[PDB]
């Protein structure tokens, strides 16, 4: 069973993927600005199982294009 | 400031991990900190094309970059944890966890 | 909240450090009465216990309040 | 800008190797460049502990560093030689010369 | 069979080491000024069939301290 | 210098396919002896040497043969023996139709140097010439194209 995702990262060959499962994500560094990627997930899915924090914030789905418009937030807190 | 195996100590709630991670609450994974700077130790275990990399970056140093001292054996450690369903599951070795030894690649 | 038995054998492997169990995974799913259990594919079953007292229930568990299942790749 | 595989001709004759190697007098032996920046790709590979220590180092980029992009994989290349004693040997897998594969540890 | 070399090197714990042959090794990054080492080599013996360079000089003998007194030069 | 056989070998193990030797090596000719009747007779004397751990798979003799004042059939013949004492043995015995190098197996006698557990490193070779094509042909001996060992080996 293989998903296919929007690809809108430095890490995409092409505006599509296909993955175990699609992944927004926002993450920002403690000195830089913060940046957003989204792609397919394969390897580590235990990545989506964690909580929000104020550096990084993994949003995974496992439908056709399900990660094309979600929106996602960071919060210092 | 050459590589070695350094002490790093790795609480879930720092990554936010300690949402489906039960037990331990923390743990010691260590770091491999340090340069890689001819001539390489045989501790380090340097690779042949680390050799010649290293070789070729002594006459090119702004073209050509060192080996870098990474992990080169990990070590699992037992955790309880919830997947994606919820259910309660203990794994005796989860794998690539803990830094086992370093070296230069 | 997970039960007090999962809790307990954590501290049994850990401590030791050379229980050397025979299966890696463990799982714990939560009159007559059913629960929904999902075991992976790939990996093959060990022991089943319905569990307070312990049942081989390996049998049933091979097709279809703490149920404890020992399986490994 | 993100680790990846380059690529990066050796001469022989530039790090003092030619007076024991006959042939080839140069060759493709590759490079991994690049940094390993939170999110890991896939084709990078990483490990459960480059995941933890780029997650631990988002939060403390000064104690603690990324994880390296270091070749995961070597390739053999056939070299005709000569050895100690000067016997002209020829090997067909010279182990550990070219980069395979990239990835982050 | 392992022979004794000497050991002058941050890489030693203590005088002496034992290992398959000794090596004297001069190495010059292009900012620093040259360093010269002293131990014992196990790994890579292609190193030793090298011809010096302007940037290094790996040195390799197969005797008992053969490594002691020896000094090298570059280019 | 190597000699060219070991640099076309190379050429071709890197042209496109899975050769059965991993390691192939190359050992010339430390000294010659000529011997003068009936033929022409050499002893040629070596120092093959093959780690331990590693097993012998094919052993070759290259050797020269032509004539002065030079049919693509002239009968020649190259016998070789394996020397022990002064006993010989026989290895091969080729026919030879025309000018030019030679490949003479001798597996066996570089097995037996190899693991040395009985004289070695030393052969005789015979050349006789027979038809009017050419009268006298014998191997090139130092006074150009000196002969030389191709040992194959796995490190297995
Ligand atoms: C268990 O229930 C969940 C939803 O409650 C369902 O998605 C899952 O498929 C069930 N398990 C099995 C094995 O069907
Ligand atoms: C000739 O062979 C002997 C072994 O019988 C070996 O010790 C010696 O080193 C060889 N000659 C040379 C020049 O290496």
């Amino acid at each position: 069973p293989l998903v296919t995702c929007t690809c809108e990262s430095p890490h995409c060959k092409g505006p599509t993927c296909r993955g175990a499962w699609c992944t927004v994500v926002l993450v920002r560094e403690e000195g830089r600005h913060p940046q957003e990627h989204r792609g397919c997930g394969n390897l580590h899915r235990e990545l989506c199982r964690g909580r929000p924090t104020e550096f990084v914030n993994h949003y995974c789905c496992d439908s056709h294009l399900c990660n094309h418009n979600v929106s996602l937030v960071l919060e210092a807190t | 400031s050459h590589c070695q195996k350094t002490s790093l100590r790795v609480n879930f709630e720092d990554i936010g991990w300690d949402s489906w991670i039960i037990a331990p609450k923390e743990y010691e994974a260590y770091e491999c900190k340090g340069g890689c700077f001819f001539p390489l130790a045989d501790d380090v275990t340097p690779t042949k094309h680390a050799i010649v990399q290293t070789l070729v970056h002594l006459k090119f140093p702004t073209k050509v970059g060192k080996a870098c001292c990474v992990p080169t054996k990990l070590s699992p450690i037992s955790v309880l944890y919830k997947d994606d369903m919820g259910v309660p599951t203990l794994k005796y070795h989860y794998e690539g966890m803990s830094v086992a030894e370093c070296g230069c690649r | 909240e997970p039960p007090q038995y999962m809790i307990d054998l954590y501290n049994r492997y850990t401590s030791d450090k050379s229980t050397t169990p025979a299966s890696n995974i463990v799982r714990s799913f939560s009159h007559i009465l059913l629960f929904n259990i999902s075991i992976p594919r790939h990996e093959q079953i060990t022991r089943a216990e319905l569990r307070w007292e312990t049942l081989e229930v390996s049998s049933a568990v091979k097709r279809w309040p703490f149920f404890v299942v020992f399986s490994n790749d």
